[PDB]
């Protein structure tokens, strides 16, 4: 079983190693701070089932902040398209440093 | 997806198969356990660095020191087995049959 | 000598894990894990990596493989390569060659994932005002916030000491 | 061995298991499992025979690789949506690796190859403490992380562990292997109903721990390895015989006796769903693992094997073993039948 | 795996035949490879030719039982023209048990295998006919 | 889904203060004294909205304030300000205790000839009020509403309804 | 079923548990627990060779006291758990009338069920 | 890669020294093992100690002093335990 002496004694000795956005020793954020704050406020007073079926949009926004999967997919598609059209030869590219 | 994570997970499977299939010496098995430990260390450390997961950045060094003292216990057990026998093979252990 | 140096050092890393997962004599195994730890240090220092990758180097390449080679020297003999060892090394090199070939000349390689295949200059900081090398102040916690964690860690190491002496004939 | 050192090692086993119970961080759970291993290693090799040494070697290898595969599952969990809260996981692959890690931690059918070998070459006290705390420590974790598990994992391991602890078990007169195969069958039972109502799992955990404590206390009252030694215990004392009768029949689970109560409530809150063929299969195998209990009872207290003198010598000495707590655990374990609505004492 | 057992049960039964027997041979080859993998892990054949021989024997026998089960399934479904009974797969399980006893070359094992495999196959089709879920609800 | 709203190249043309780093570092404190009063408008804009592409008018304002300040220090005393920052330039990372006598010289120049008392430590600190013209924003975390509240279970509890309501052991 | 306000820590008996009726004196369940304690003291005499029914009467009184005490606390907790289960059931009944419709009582003048005789 | 350039130059010049030096002229005890494991465990406790000079600038100083003294105190208890209990004797 899981017990709750952590809450019972009033010593929150283990809740600070836990998430981001708990106060760092110098007040700096992580890379996805605000996404976490809105996601935690979305799924706080929630029985973890309408958390699964209701906070899905902001959770996907947070996941794609954390890993940046499909944004890299879009950038990689741009890179492959740029490679094949410079292989073609149309507009010897002025996207680098000059016209 | 930060492409290097694929290679380090494949490296984890390398170290895990090296831990599971092992022919003669227990020391190679224990050293591949240490390699698996290093794999988890590196993988989690790159994740925490790129996350700027700066509050709980304790995971690499503390995972390291705990599984290092695990490897110390394994060294002592291998020394005890090699002390009460001649060698430390996987064989000469077929006593106490299941 | 170019951009994908993190990827190339990862190739040498997984080659080292194959190189001692082929089960050689355990001093060759210790050599393989030392080479693998050095290039893993190279990878994490490429992510920077300012403290932790130089920190592992004293422990594994400073305190653990020393005792592994020590116990290789004092316990097992292995007094004289083989088909099975070098054959598994060949098949591991073949599997890495196949995976990295399909990373190179295609979009993505999926075990069950979508690994977006290109070298990682992404993602990285956009030149922030770091000023303290955030690893450094992070690990410069554990003594203000870290009440429970370092206590149970040191307690576990103390119990490790009494365990080792008991099994090696306490008292 | 020093008694101070043994009190310290018991303190660290209790510390590791309480850390597994109480924490909300994943690193702390892994620390608790590892510290439980490190402390439980010198309880084994309490003597210095090579049997306990090889048993501790096998146990250390399987336990350490289970611990590191658990750490692999946690680092996958933070490769996906990453926070150190013991909650719903965020990967079927990570939950798969994690439940297979815990299945290595506590006695499961693909992973049970170390359990009779670790129990055979050790004394009784080490076997008792390893069964109790090494089958108590992962159950809290599974009770926590139940809402994100593919059910076929847990149900496959439960079915196969019940039938392996059944079928493997008809062949050994080594009493430690008998109790180990019984542990495999009951851990299959206690894992089976994890995703339906875990109150049944924890009540079955309480009942099983009290039953195994009674059984091993009865074996520590007079040191036996085989059934013929139990027939000599029949000759030397009669009350141990009726205790072996009652405790073996309560391991068998018969409805006048208290070992039936964990089976029956499982069948109830399993068949309030659409699962009927799975309860009747599990309870047929529960009829199966009673047979070695029954031939053990036939060997101990009901038929009688021929005895050896110097039992004539042992008549002149009354019994002088100390029991830790035998009779309280016995009548708590066997006459608990009309206290079924002490089900809801738990949640 | 779920994909090929889904390919087996997706066929109306019914007659869409010899795809049934191909899927049943695939089931047999998979199950033979499973059990032979455990056996070659837990025996150390020495030589390796004996290990390949034992795995080939296990895969061949399980594929043969699957093939004969599917053949008399298709034939009984075409002849009786009543695709709802489990009696046709009772015939199927008994035929599979008889040919198991044929390929192990003893007859009492074939008789007991006829009885038990017929009962299990009738129960499998019968539970598919009424509808009994795989392993779970898992709700309440 | 939604596309960004980037500013144009018409707002991306401010006369940039293309000065070097050591002169800008040595000219920091009196720039904190005379100027840097209307850029806490920019700081409060940046910390009430986490969105540059919006606070850029105040960025143009601090750009013109810093250029005006360096114009004013360029026209008057000192020209040995050049001597002061080239005294502090080649000293590695620029410690301010390096060239202290010429720091006193530049302070005496600017004090006896222009004014501008140097901010004593620690007056580049000490949290400072700022009023603006724009009203403070609401919910810059652009999210939806908090979807469902749990109905809080209250009310004084009845006793058990006909006992356990299990098979038997009624009451 | 799960906690249900584990927020609000473990709390072996809550302060809302002082509204239910307590288990009375000489209730039969704690009488059974006292009989079990008497039998526990009797088998405690029986393990060693000390004689039954005598020379252990303080141990009989001790085991009776301890088991009746522990059973009394667990009976109070048990009654609380059934009360909170019933109140949560009726609260979810009253919370949504939309999904539990009232079955209008079709009396047996018009309810049709067939016969199927056993000859 | 700048220190990798230094490492490469030192490694290549060392291999040149060795290969031009070579082409030109033509049981055990438990007491051995206890000291190494004692090294290993005290070295891991050194690894726990050594971020102390990183940490000494925070707003929680008394607690840092207390837990730092607790770490060296635990290390001293381990030392004195294996000292008194014949761990390093001959």
């Amino acid at each position: 079983p899981f017990f709750d002496v952590q809450k019972k004694l009033g010593v929150d000795l283990d809740h600070w190693m836990t998430i981001q956005s708990a106060e760092q020793p110098h007040r700096i954020p992580a890379r996805c701070h605000a996404f976490e704050k809105e996601w935690i406020e979305c799924a706080h007073g929630i029985g973890s089932i309408r958390a699964e079926k209701e906070c899905k949009i902001e959770f996907e926004d947070f996941r794609e902040c954390l890993l940046r999967q499909k944004t890299m997919k879009r950038l990689n598609a741009i890179k492959r398209q740029r490679d094949k059209l410079i292989k073609e030869g149309k507009y010897t590219p002025p996207p680098h440093h000059s016209g | 997806m930060s492409l290097v994570y694929m290679n380090i997970m494949m490296a984890f499977t390398v170290s895990l198969t090296g831990l599971l299939m092992y022919r003669s010496h227990l020391m190679s098995s224990l050293l591949c356990l240490e390699g698996m430990m290093l794999s988890l260390f590196i993988l989690a450390t790159l994740m925490i660095l790129n996350s700027h997961f700066t509050l709980a950045s304790m995971m690499p060094i503390i995972l390291l020191v705990f599984a290092a003292c695990e490897a110390a216990l394994g060294l002592s057990l291998l020394v005890m087995v090699s002390n009460t026998y001649g060698t430390d093979y996987v064989q000469n252990l077929n006593l106490l049959q299941c | 000598m170019m951009t994908y140096i993190v990827f190339i050092l990862s190739i040498i890393f997984v080659m080292g894990f194959v190189g001692f997962s082929s089960k050689p004599s355990p001093i060759y195994g210790g050599l393989g894990l030392i080479v693998s730890g050095g290039v893993g240090c190279g990878i994490v220092l490429n992510f920077g990596g300012s403290f932790l990758g130089l920190m592992v180097f004293l422990i594994y390449l400073g305190g653990m493989m020393v005792v592994f080679g020590y116990t290789t020297a004092m316990a097992t003999e292995q007094y004289p390569s083989n088909k099975v060892v070098l054959g598994t090394f060949i098949t591991g090199l073949l599997m890495e060659f196949l995976m990295v070939y399909y990373v190179l000349k295609d979009k993505e390689v999926e075990i069950v994932f979508k690994f977006n295949g290109m070298g990682d200059w992404v993602i990285y900081d956009t030149g922030d005002s770091g000023f303290f090398s955030e690893e450094a102040m992070g690990i410069a916690a554990l003594y203000s916030y870290g009440t429970w964690l370092v206590i149970v860690t040191g307690w576990s190491l103390l119990i490790g000491v009494v365990v080792i002496m008991e099994i090696t004939r306490g008292n | 061995m020093n008694p101070i050192i043994l009190i310290i090692i018991l303190m660290t086993v209790m510390l590791g298991t309480i850390i597994v119970m109480i924490s909300t961080h994943w690193l702390l759970i892994w620390i608790g499992f590892e510290m439980n291993m490190l402390a439980i290693i010198p309880i084994m090799m309490k003597k210095h025979n090579p049997r306990a040494t090889e048993a501790s070697t096998k146990y250390f290898l399987t336990q350490s690789t289970a611990s590191m595969l658990l750490m692999m599952a946690i680092i996958i969990n933070l490769m996906f949506s990453g926070q150190w809260t013991v909650m719903k996981l965020f990967n079927p692959m990570a939950s798969m690796l994690m439940t297979m890690a815990l299945a290595m931690k506590l006695g499961m059918a693909p992973f049970h190859f170390w359990v009779p070998e670790v129990t055979q070459g050790i004394p009784l006290s080490s076997g008792l403490i390893l069964l109790t705390w090494q089958k108590l420590a992962p159950m809290s974790v599974l009770y926590q992380i139940l809402p994100s598990i593919n059910l076929d994992l847990i149900l496959t391991l439960s079915i196969l562990s019940i039938t392996i602890g059944g079928w493997g078990g008809l062949n050994q007169t080594q009493l430690r292997k008998i109790m180990a195969y019984s542990s495999i069958a009951h851990m299959g039972w206690m894992t089976a109903v994890l995703l339906y109502n875990p109150t049944m799992t924890l009540l079955n955990l309480i009942i099983y721990i009290i039953m195994t404590s009674t059984m091993f206390t009865l074996f520590m009252a007079n040191s036996t390895t085989t059934t013929l030694s139990l027939s000599h215990t029949w000759n030397k004392a009669p009350i141990m015989t009726i205790l072996v009768l009652i405790t073996l029949l309560s391991m068998g689970g018969l409805p006048p006796l208290s070992g039936f109560m964990p089976k029956w409530m499982i069948i109830q809150e399993m068949t309030k769903n659409d699962s009927i063929i799975l309860p009747t299969l599990m309870a047929i195998t529960a009829l199966l693992n009673l047979y070695f209990y029954m031939r053990l009872t036939y060997s101990t207290a009901l038929t009688m094997f021929p005895s050896t003198n110097n039992m004539k010598m042992k008549w002149q000495f009354p019994t002088t073993k100390r029991m830790t707590l035998l009779p309280t655990m016995t009548v708590l374990s066997t006459m608990l039948l009309p206290l079924t609505p002490i089900l809801s004492i738990l949640e | 795996a779920k994909t090929l057992l889904h390919q087996y049960w997706d066929i109306p039964e019914g007659t869409e035949c010899h795809r049934k027997t191909y899927a049943a041979t695939s089931i047999g080859g998979a199950s033979g490879l499973v059990v032979s993998a455990y056996s070659v892990a837990l025996k150390t054949p020495t030589s390796f030719l004996e290990g390949v021989a034992r795995t080939g024997r296990y895969t061949f026998t399980a594929a043969a039982i699957g093939a004969i089960f599917g053949l008399t399934s298709c034939i009984s479904a075409q002849v009786r023209e009543k695709p709802d009974d489990p009696l046709n797969y009772l015939i199927g399980g008994c035929a599979g048990g008889l040919t198991l006893g044929a390929r192990t070359r003893s007859y009492g094992i074939g008789a007991a295998a006829c009885a038990y495999m017929g009962l299990t196959a009738a129960l499998v089709k019968m539970g598919q006919l009424e509808g009994w879920k795989v392993f779970a609800e898992p709700k309440v | 889904p939604g596309i960004v709203e980037l500013p144009s190249l018409e707002d991306l043309k401010v006369q940039e203060v293309k000065v070097s780093s050591s002169v800008l570092k040595a000219a920091a404190h009196h720039y904190g004294a005379q100027c840097d009063k209307p850029n806490k408008e920019f700081m409060l804009c940046r910390w009430e909205e986490k969105d540059p592409r919006r606070c850029l008018e105040e960025g143009k304002l601090v750009n013109q304030c810093a250029l005006e300040f360096f114009r004013q220090i360029k026209r008057h005393c000192a020209e040995p300000f050049t001597e002061y920052w080239t005294c502090i330039d080649y000293s590695g990372l620029q410690l301010f205790r390096r060239c202290r006598k010429e720091q006193a010289q530049f302070d005496k120049c600017v004090l006896d000839k222009l004014g501008w008392v140097r901010p004593d430590l620690g007056e580049l600190s000490k949290v400072t009020k700022v009023k603006t013209d724009r009203p403070l924003p609401e919910n810059p975390y652009h999210s939806r509403a908090r979807p469902e509240p749990n109905p809080e279970v209250e009310g004084d509890l009845k006793p058990a309804r006909h006992g356990s309501r299990l098979f038997f052991w009624t009451m | 079923m799960t906690g249900r306000q584990a927020r609000a820590p473990l709390q072996f008996l809550p302060d809302e548990a002082r509204s239910l009726p307590p288990p009375k004196l000489t209730d039969p369940r704690l009488a059974y627990i006292g009989f079990l304690g008497y039998c526990s003291g009797l088998i405690d005499n029986a393990i060693r060779r000390r004689p039954v029914l005598s020379a252990g009467l303080h141990r009989q009184f001790l085991y009776i006291t301890s088991f009746v005490f522990v059973g009394y606390y667990l009976l109070k907790r048990q009654d609380y758990m059934y009360a909170v289960r019933d109140h949560d059931m009726f609260s979810y009944i009253k919370s949504h009338p939309e999904d539990f419709p009232e079955k209008d009582k079709k009396t047996y003048r018009e309810v049709f069920e067939e016969f199927h005789p056993v000859r | 890669m700048n220190l990798m350039i230094t490492l490469l130059t030192n490694f290549t010049l060392a291999t040149l020294l060795v290969t031009i030096a070579f082409w030109l002229p033509q049981p055990f005890s438990m007491k051995f093992f206890l000291v190494a494991i004692t090294f290993l465990l005290f070295d891991l406790e050194i690894a726990l100690l050594l971020p102390l000079p990183w940490a000494s600038q925070t707003t929680n100083l008394n607690t840092m002093l207390t837990m730092a003294l607790l770490l060296i105190f635990l290390l001293a208890v381990s030392l004195a335990y294996e000292w008194t209990q014949k761990g390093l004797e001959w």
